[PDB]
RNA sequence: GGGG
DNA sequence: TATAATGGGAGTCTGATGCAGG
DNA sequence: CCTGCATCAGAGCCCAAAA
């Protein structure tokens, strides 16, 4: 289908958390020596 | 938003406030004026622009350097179907090195380019003549040529102005611009409705020079009753011609 | 003054751009408030749907603004959130649950759209062409059952 | 040839020393030469001397001193290192408690040092550190806008070293005072300096309703502490009123000669102003436990006095240059210096509370990375730091002698308005009125007037004779601009007989006030015309005959010269290209005298009287940061004898010592064929044939390998796939060999890279095993050759981990430099200029068969389109053409002094006496007069040029001496229908040149966020199509065509690679998807907690992300 | 100027729906290699190569040329769109 | 003949006009600058009553300020003096002159550059706004004196730091009036409103207290290409409801007005206009770059935004009394 | 800072 | 993982609009 | 009711941009 509109609305903290894929637990970017991100870090491939 | 309430966050020992969402949403560098109403684009160039007398309104100088990098995919499938490379992943290989380019490659983008047009460009871009259409004639050096009598809805001097140079890709965008673009096709001014392109500096100059008439003060304003007079009083030099 | 010869054309539009805006007076028998802002067509729109219903219509004023401010009110929200003043556009169409019905050029540079100009106008867009030998070819197998 | 100079001019002074501004600011400031007794408090100096002693047990300064640099000026340049010296200080430990003294050396790091010419060296390049103008520290009274009868008196403390003050007199009567933007009644304060109301009123009173306004009852209610405490709740809220701490808070404010510097200048122009002597620096003093007033007193007394119209109260200009101070080299980096150094005091104050209070020396209390990172934060990043313009010498020389008013502790550009860019009329002398630069910038950036010099408390000073009686002295008196406004100034060009001034009527000044005065009333006179404007302006002749705006492209424009391998000096000089050489350091002089035992294209060896055989060794083909070639070449033969200061090699773009920036070329003005148009240049190609305007440039390449988690990267030979047509020119090791000509995507340093996990995915895995070779463990990483770019091979430079004096940053195992040079030709598109601002692009190059010619066969060299000259008004070049005819026949240069030259008879005469050569030798040849020098003399008499009646010899050196003579077309053979101005112009070739800047590009490299194309040259970026190019775009309808911009051509990913695809099949370019710089919008909206939602004409959402983000 | 501009601009309603037209008209050609052209062997445009003459591959060309000589056919709701297609692909294949 | 021609014409006036200004023979030498026989006599006119205004000041005649606004006003007066002596003098003694040339032709130059380059280069100002007393009696031709020129730098200067900060202020108009016209297009052919305005070919002239015609220009600027609301009749020509005015069209209304048959023109325009988003093809006119009706689909109220902001840079009350 |  | 230690250090100019105040 | 008065969000384009 074709876009015709877009809307821009509120999102309530259910809907915020119906976008997400999983909570980020901790401040870890990634791991110093592997150079690969860490678990449940910001950029953890599991979410 | 950083720095909207209290004291901006800032890294340890840097005074540079953090960019937060709301700044790269917003102002000039934000999103939308950066990424959204405007955007660099690909098949464009730039150089440096000089005069061009012998070009027709409807034509620019392009560099031949310049021409082969914007329409080098075009450039590598003619030079498949013509001969001068196995196939398209070779064919570019060879213009990679600037020493294993033949001369047989300039005719192959000659064929490409025929009767599609450039777009050339000056900021700043004050109307919409900041941007005409040209068809492009290949030329040996670095310069854009431009022609002389669109300086003027460009703004354009030759005392170091460049151009920027853009390729409409599509069978589309190709007929918008000679249709609708063509230097050629936009002679009056959408603001005054005038005359844009129009004789100025050197060209008046040569015009005013052989249709002015010459007035001398020789004669100084005598009465002759007979013309024949008149030569004979000429002949002996008492009266100037004009 | 400074010997530039141009249309009073041009500047029209623009001030015609300046008084787009109203301001009602009395709402009569209609949603509206006293002092609420709205679109000058739009009240226009309104009273005739509601002197069509008989009720009575809205009293409105006519407004002038300047570009600016102008330029912040059209309906469309990403036309004036790229322009200034996003967060403010942006948080106040939020709230409001705001439809962009992408009518003017911005908005569809933005979504990098066939704007609603030139040759995407909707008048010549969707114009054909075909040549007299297939427009014969096509017709002669469809004349029959 | 011989040199003809004319003026009446004496000078009684040479210019000063030209970078003397930046080498004695800085040499002032570290005392390196002086004895550590014998310093005066001043520069680091006055730095040690206010910071210490360091209060708890105590931290005392003894004494600092300088170490000679690690590695010599040559050696930094090349290593990538900065220029330095070690630092050390001596100091004592004290313990208040104890009696213990332990004294050391601590060392601090290193400091940069300033070369001879004045620039520095910071990790490989030579820079540049700008003076800053900026308001004087002192005490100013201007009118208040608002109230047109009252004024507000501000105290201005030097920069970041004290708070603005304002004393505004408010509506209700009392006198208020301004601090950190917070006001309160200012007799609060004077109580607190133990005023009490009969002080108030018996020293002001006499104002009847100013002074009875100030007083406050309530104030005076309390003793002097008690009103201290009170006024602290007012600027403090929420702090409990402690006495110590309020008392604290109140000195570093006010009184502490620490935390609050008024200037030597501050000092100096309050004590002058408000009639009073300071004891310090300092607005206040804490004296036997309480606080005792200096400046407030005066300061108010000065403002009621004011308002009541006492006679000698004045409002002060801002902008006049004795309120408006230079911030020096020294200055600037002091600055930072003494903020480095109260860091390092944190440091000691903090380790003298933790860690034992007894086992502690001064070696272990100090740690000097605050003092180090502030002073490598200094020259390394500070907007005042610049990349050294060194193009040409005078590129440099002009650089050193700029003052900006942007930068740390002045104007933002946003922040800017007209008062600070106009010209003043104390900028006479001082700062030049041409040298700015035009555009956004007008005004804040200016160059040091050429006699001026700066004073030891920042006022720019200008110098003027003594006139006495009517007899002019040779004392020449330095003035400030305070001070020069008290005389009579008469101009430099009045006329003199002797010493004595001969006219009955001057052209003189009092206070810039243009005003005609008798000799009885002259006090001082102008030095010289050239006191009046900058170096460069300086070297524009005929400049009394330019309009401003274009003789401000002509100074400007000279530092853009490049230097060119044939360069000459012009024919006509204003004789200070002389000087520029000299000061510059590019030549190279003779020490003492002696005789000349070598000459070398290396070196050039001396033998003076003394006996001694000085070595010079000449720098050869080195690269500036621009890339021209800065290259010494010797002027001396082998047993020359030479006495001292005689040339001995020239430097780059100097010819015999004088200023050569550019070619002296026989020049026709008249329009040619449209090629000509709108500024454009026609040139002959005889140019390139004689190799005019050809300079030589380098570009530097450089490539690091380093080890990775994956694997070493190597620099080798050994480069896979690849034939040996490709690598024919490398050595062994993988290194271009020298001397070799490398063109665009050549290979200049081969080095391999081991691959990522993309290890050959199954696709390469089958197709690899058909041809059965293994799939190689590294890839083609080597370096090659820009687009565009290229030349021959003339140096490399290899440095490894592990070879002697060389380590790399972490993780970098070696580093190879290779250095290309190129020989430039004049091409179409290089851009030229004279030194009258005329400028343009080079459009056409004509076979010498169709420039127009002399009757003698001579082609002319430039066109130049006559267009250019009446709406420009700049006149000089014409003047300069007609001298430069006399000078091309009768084989002379001029020297033509500004303002005092050559003037119009003058040059007619040297005319005449060229024409005599241009004639004379033809009718003795056996030549008469041509048939079409007839035909023009026709077309010449109606115009008006010749006098009808007489031979056509009298006619054409009636001509001749309006400067025109007859040309022929090459091309048909006639002639030009009239006579046309021909002779030798000065033109240089300017740094803009068509091989840098033309650039194109089909598809690139993208950025990371937005998938857009890159910008800029180097990253073989795309050009940026904005928000005003798209308003072109919409304003002739092209959709299709803006929709291409706004998608396939830039960041519609699918749609970009499917279109590509397409071209190179044959098929059409397909209809674009949605562009990835939106996608970003969205995510980045919800990342704000906004829903974004694209819908269909049914109002249901569309899923813009093809189901990728949706679980 | 484009050969006979002035003409074409007279041929349509607004100058946008004349753009149209021969943009659709190009891409006809160019999808079908030219073989449902109206033109007449020596009205086809020629190209100049070193070899010597060959067809105009520029399809827009082409298009503005045939419009001029009246052979075809436009306007809204001529024919189904896609039903067009499939009658093209069958007189003259790819 | 159309566009196809003139572009024809175009390049053959091109290619003449170069061609022949090769061979023509100008150029510019120093005496080409011709400081005309008048300068001297209006000089020695000027001096003697600059010393009879001095008279009637330390005298106590007039004030400071009548002083000083009287030697501006001679000054100025001797100014346009010298201007019409230059040229007289290249007019009847020398009329092929080049700089005569160039600025009667309009090749480059106009009056007061000339004026400066063979008369004087007149009044400078101070670095406020008010004029210097002084002014610079030499020309670039006998050249300067180093006081002259610092005095000229102060003006120079303003005007140079005046442009850059105006070009800021006209780029922000401009991007305004894009934004608040962007949607605005030619989106049908009739809205069919019957609504139009009045455009005045008089305005009241204060002078003589009643009525003047207007001038030509602005005549053209509120005409040219516009249709008229209802049928016009003067000079027996019948102009019809729904006629695009000629440029030829707009001569004739002027004719009729300077003959007294009519005062106002009845033309649709985009103020009244009905349609929804934008207008339509009557209330706009003529796309004035093609000199002919506009095509449904212009963008329009961009073209109006590039129209106003263009010139935007060159403004001297100035651009502020626009914003 | 530099180009238009 | 145990003497006792108890409150911090630091920097222009324009026009539009929503607010505590004679 | 009206007016001072602050807090905020604006201040041209493209290219080198020498880190
Ligand atoms: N917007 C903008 N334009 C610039 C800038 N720098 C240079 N320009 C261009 O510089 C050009 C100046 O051209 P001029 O040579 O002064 O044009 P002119 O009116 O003919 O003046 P003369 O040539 O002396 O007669 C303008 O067209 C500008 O577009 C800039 O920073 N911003
Ligand atoms: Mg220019
Ligand atoms: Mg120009
Ligand atoms: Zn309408």
């Amino acid at each position: 289908k074709e876009v015709r509109k877009v809307r821009i609305a509120l999102a309530s903290p259910e809907k915020i958390r119906s976008w997400s894929y999983g909570e980020v637990e901790k401040p870890e970017t990634i791991n110093y020596r592997t150079l690969k991100p860490e678990r449940d870090g910001l950029f953890d491939e599991r979410i | 938003d950083n720095g909207r309430r209290g004291a901006p966050v800032t890294n340890p020992g840097s005074d540079r406030p953090l960019r937060s969402l709301t700044d790269i949403l917003s102002g000039k560098q934000g999103r939308f004026r950066q990424n959204l109403l405007g955007k660099r684009v690909d098949y464009s160039g730039r150089s440096v622009i000089v005069v061009g007398p012998q070009l027709k309104l409807h034509q620019c100088g392009l560099p031949k350097r310049m021409a082969l990098e914007l329409f080098k995919p075009f450039l590598l499938k003619k030079m498949e179907e013509k001969g001068i490379a196995p196939n398209v992943k070779a064919a570019r290989r060879m213009l990679e090195r600037q020493r294993d380019i033949k001369d047989e490659v300039w005719d192959a983008l000659e064929e490409v380019i025929h009767g599609k047009v450039v777009l050339l460009n000056r900021a700043p871009t004050l109307h919409r003549l900041g941007i005409q259409a040209f068809q492009p004639v290949l030329v040996e050096g670095q310069s854009i040529q431009l022609h002389p009598l669109v300086c003027e809805a460009f703004n354009a001097d030759f005392d170091g102005d460049q151009m920027a140079v853009h390729v409409p890709l599509s069978s589309f965008a190709q007929a918008e611009a000679r249709i609708q673009m063509l230097s050629a096709h936009n002679l009056l001014s959408p603001a005054s409705g005038e005359p844009l392109a129009k004789p100025s500096r050197d060209i008046i100059l040569g015009l005013y020079y052989i249709t002015q008439v010459r007035k001398e003060k020789k004669g100084a304003g005598l009465e002759f009753a007979t013309p024949e007079e008149a030569l004979a009083a000429h002949e002996r030099g008492e009266v100037a011609l004009n | 003054a400074q010997g530039v010869k141009l249309h009073d054309k041009h500047i029209e539009i623009v001030v015609r751009q300046m008084m787009k805006y109203v301001e009602v007076t009395d709402p009569g028998d209609s949603r509206l408030l006293e002092g609420q802002v709205l679109e000058k067509w739009d009240v226009e729109a309104l009273n005739e749907r509601l002197i069509a219903e008989g009720k009575t219509p809205v009293a409105w004023k006519p407004l002038l603004m300047g570009v600016t401010k102008s330029a912040l009110s059209t309906k469309s929200w990403l036309s004036a959130a790229s322009f200034q003043n996003t967060t403010h556009v942006l948080t106040e169409a939020a709230i409001a649950g705001k439809k962009d019905e992408l009518i003017g050029l911005k908005e569809n540079v933005i979504l990098g759209r066939l704007i609603p100009a030139g040759t995407g106008s909707d008048f010549v867009r969707f114009t054909q062409v075909v040549d007299q030998k297939t427009l014969k070819a096509i017709e002669e197998a469809r004349k029959e059952a | 040839m011989e040199i003809k100079r004319f003026g009446r001019i004496r000078e009684v002074i040479p210019l000063p020393p030209l970078t003397e501004i930046q080498v004695e600011s800085y040499r002032r400031a570290l005392q390196a030469d002086v004895p550590p007794e014998k310093r005066e408090n001043v520069g680091i100096q006055a730095a040690f001397r206010e910071t210490f002693p360091i209060e708890e047990l105590v931290l005392d300064f003894l004494e600092y001193r300088l170490g000679e640099p690690p590695f010599p000026q040559d050696e930094c340049r090349e290593k990538d290192l900065t220029y330095q010296a070690p630092l050390y200080a001596r100091l004592q430990l004290i313990h208040k408690d104890t009696g213990l003294i332990k004294e050391d050396e601590v060392f601090l790091g290193h400091i940069p040092l300033m070369t001879e010419d004045g620039s520095f060296i910071i990790n490989g390049a030579d820079r540049v550190i700008v003076s800053q103008i900026h308001r004087s520290p002192g005490v100013y009274f201007t009118p208040d806008p608002a109230r047109p009868g009252r004024y507000i008196a501000s105290i201005i403390p030097l920069p970041k070293r004290g708070p603005w003050i304002d004393l505004e007199v408010e509506p209700n009567g009392v006198v208020s005072m301004k601090v950190n933007k917070r006001k309160f009644p200012l007799v609060l304060l004077l109580r607190v300096l133990g005023y009490d109301q009969e002080t108030l009123a018996r020293e002001l009173g006499a104002y009847g309703e100013l002074v009875q306004g100030l007083m406050d009852e309530s104030v005076f209610a309390m003793r002097p502490e008690e009103a201290l405490i009170r006024l602290f709740t007012l600027l403090r809220p929420g702090d409990p009123p402690k006495r110590d701490k309020a008392v604290a808070y109140v000195y570093g404010l006010i009184a502490d000669p620490r935390r609050y510097d008024l200037g030597e200048a501050g000092r100096y122009k309050a004590e002058e102003k408000l009639g009073i002597r300071l004891s310090g620096r300092t607005l206040a003093r804490f004296e036997d436990g309480e606080f005792k007033d200096e400046v407030f007193l005066p300061t108010l007394r000065y403002l009621f006095a004011l308002t009541a119209g006492v006679p000698g109260h004045e409002v002060d200009d801002i902008d006049h240059l004795g309120n408006r101070r230079i911030r020096t080299v020294g200055e600037l980096m002091t600055d930072q210096f003494r903020v480095g150094l109260a860091r390092l005091a944190r440091g000691v104050r903090e380790r003298m509370l933790m860690g034992s209070e007894d086992s502690l020396t001064p070696a272990k209390l100090v740690n000097s990375r605050p003092l180090e990172a502030a002073i490598r934060e200094f020259f390394s990043r500070s907007q005042l730091s610049q990349f050294k313009d060194e193009t040409n010498p005078l590129s440099s020389l002009r650089h050193k002698r700029r003052i900006s008013a942007l930068g740390p502790g002045g104007l933002t550009r946003e922040r800017a308005g007209f008062d600070v860019r106009d010209v003043h009329r104390t900028h006479y002398g001082r700062i030049c009125p041409v040298e700015t630069p035009e555009g956004a910038n007008i005004g804040l950036i200016t160059s040091l007037a050429a006699y001026a010099r700066v004073d030891e408390l920042g006022f720019i000073r200008t110098p003027y004779r003594r006139v006495v009686g009517g007899v002019v002295t040779d004392e020449v008196v330095y003035m400030t601009a305070t001070e020069e406004d008290r005389y009579t100034i008469a101009q430099a060009n009045t006329p003199l007989e002797g010493n004595r001034i001969a006219a009955e009527r001057v052209v003189a000044r009092r206070k810039g006030e243009p005003v005609i005065v008798s000799p009885e009333e002259v006090e001082f006179m102008d030095v010289s015309p050239k006191q009046v404007f900058s170096v460069n302006t300086n070297l524009i002749p005929f400049l009394e005959h330019d309009d401003a705006n274009r003789a401000l492209m002509g100074s400007n424009m000279q530092t853009q010269a490049v230097p060119l391998i044939r360069a000459q000096a012009p024919v006509v000089m204003t004789g200070l290209e002389e000087r520029v050489v000299r000061d510059s350091l590019a030549a190279l002089y003779a020490e003492e005298d002696g005789e000349v035992a070598k000459v070398d294209g290396n070196r050039i060896v001396v033998r003076y009287e003394d006996g001694r055989l000085v070595e010079y060794p000449l720098r050869r083909f080195y690269r500036s940061n621009q890339g021209t070639a800065l290259d010494q070449r010797p002027r001396v033969v082998v047993g020359q004898r030479v006495r001292k200061g005689d040339l001995l090699a020239d430097g780059p773009a100097s010819e015999n010592g004088f200023l050569a920036l550019g070619q002296n070329v026989l020049v026709a003005i008249m329009p040619f064929d449209g090629y000509n148009f709108e500024d454009a240049i026609v040139i002959s190609e005889e140019l390139l044939k004689r190799d005019f305007y050809t300079s030589i440039h380098i570009e530097r390449y450089e490539i690091e390998a380093r080890d990775t988690k994956l694997g070493p990267e190597r620099i080798t030979r050994d480069i896979p796939h690849l034939s040996e047509a490709a690598l024919r020119d490398l050595d062994e090791e993988g290194v271009v060999r020298i001397g070799a000509e490398v063109k665009p995507g050549d290979i200049l340093v081969g080095r391999t890279s081991f691959k990522g996990e993309s290890e050959p995915t199954p696709e390469e895995r089958l197709l690899r095993s058909i041809f059965g070779e293994k799939a190689r463990d590294v890839k083609d990483t080597s370096l090659r050759v820009p687009p565009g770019e290229g030349g021959i091979v003339v140096r490399t430079v290899r440095l490894r981990r592990g070879d002697p004096g060389v380590e790399l940053k972490p993780g970098v195992r070696e580093v190879v430099r290779v250095y290309v040079a190129q020989k430039r030709k004049l091409q179409v598109g290089d851009k030229l200029a004279n030194r009258h601002g005329n400028k343009g692009v080079v459009a056409k190059i004509l076979p010498v068969e169709d420039m127009p010619h002399l009757p003698d066969g001579t082609p002319v060299d430039v066109i130049l389109n006559p267009l250019g000259v009446p709406s420009r008004m700049n006149l000089g070049q014409i003047l300069e053409t007609h001298l430069g005819l006399a000078g091309y026949f009768l084989g002379q240069r001029y020297i033509s002094p500004i303002f005092d030259g050559a003037k119009e008879p003058e040059i007619k005469e040297l005319l005449a006496q060229a024409f005599e050569v241009y004639f004379g030798k033809r009718k003795g040849e056996g030549f008469g007069v041509d048939k079409r020098e007839v035909e023009v003399l026709r077309r010449a008499e109606k115009l008006g040029l010749v006098t009808p009646g007489k031979t056509p010899e009298e006619q054409l050196k009636e001509l001749f001496l309006q400067g025109k003579v007859v040309l022929y077309d090459g091309r048909t053979g006639e002639p030009i229908e009239g006579p046309i101005v021909v002779g030798q112009m000065f033109i240089m070739k300017l740094y803009h040149m068509v091989e840098d800047k033309m650039h194109a590009r089909s598809t690139g490299p993208y950025s990371l966020i937005t998938q857009q194309p890159l910008g800029g040259k180097a990253q073989f970026g795309g050009q940026r199509f904005g928000e005003m190019e798209v308003w072109a775009l919409e304003a002739y309808g092209a959709a299709h065509t803006l929709q291409e911009m706004l998608t396939l051509k830039s960041d519609d990913i699918e749609g970009r690679n499917a279109a590509y695809e397409a071209i190179i099949k044959g098929e059409d370019v397909p209809e674009p998807s949605v562009p990835e710089s939106f996608r970003v919008l969205v995510k980045e909206l919800q990342a704000l907690a906004l829903d974004v939602q694209t819908l269909d004409e049914k109002d249901n959402p569309v899923d813009i992300f093809e189901g990728l983000a949706s679980k | 100027a484009e050969p006979g501009i002035d003409k074409l601009f007279g041929m349509v309603d607004s100058k946008y729906r004349l753009t149209v037209v021969v943009a659709k008209r190009a891409q006809q050609l160019l999808r079908h290699g030219f073989k449902n052209t109206v033109l007449e062997p020596e009205e086809r445009p020629k190209m100049q190569t070193l070899e010597g003459l060959f067809d105009d591959p520029n399809a827009v060309t082409w298009a503005m040329k045939e419009l001029l000589t009246g052979r075809l056919v436009f306007g809204e709701n001529l024919v189904p769109e896609d039903r067009l297609q499939k009658e093209m692909e069958r007189l003259y294949p790819v | 003949l159309g566009m196809e021609k003139t572009a024809r014409l175009l390049d053959a006036l091109k290619y003449y006009g170069f061609t022949f200004s090769t061979t023509s023979g100008i150029t510019i030498g120093i005496d080409d600058a011709v400081i005309p026989e008048e300068k001297k006599q209006y000089l020695e006119e000027a001096d003697r009553k600059l010393l009879q205004i001095e008279q009637a000041y330390e005298m106590g005649f007039l004030t400071d300020r009548e002083r000083y606004d009287q030697i501006l006003q001679l000054w100025t007066e001797t100014t346009e003096k010298v201007t019409q002596a230059v040229f007289k003098n290249f007019e009847e003694n020398y009329p092929f002159n080049p700089l005569y040339v160039m600025a009667q032709s309009g090749a480059r130059g106009n009056p007061q550059q000339i004026r400066q380059l063979c008369g004087l280069r007149g009044l400078m100002q101070k670095p406020s706004g008010e004029t210097f007393e002084v002014p610079v009696r030499s020309s670039f031709r006998e050249g300067l004196t180093v006081l002259e020129y610092f005095i000229s730098s102060h003006g120079a200067r303003k005007g140079g730091a005046d442009t850059a900060l105006r070009t800021a202020d006209s780029g922000y108009l401009t991007r305004k009036l894009v934004d608040v016209t962007h949607e605005i297009v030619v989106r049908e052919a009739d809205c069919g409103t019957t609504n139009y305005i009045s455009v005045p070919l008089f305005q009241p002239d204060e002078v003589t207290r009643s009525l003047r015609l207007r001038k030509r220009a602005d005549i053209e600027a509120g005409l040219y290409g516009r249709v008229l609301a209802r049928e016009v009749e003067v000079l027996g020509v019948r102009l019809e409801e729904g006629r695009y005015l000629s440029m030829d069209d707009v001569h004739l209304l002027i004719k009729a007005a300077e003959a007294g048959e009519i005062q106002e023109v009845p033309v649709r325009s985009p103020l009244t206009c009905q349609t929804r988003y934008g207008v339509c093809q009557k209330c706009y006119g003529y796309d004035l770059s093609m000199a002919r009706p506009v095509s449904i689909g212009e963008a329009v109220g961009i073209v109006a935004a590039q129209s106003i902001g263009e010139p935007g840079t060159q403004l001297t009350q100035g651009l502020p009394r626009v914003i």
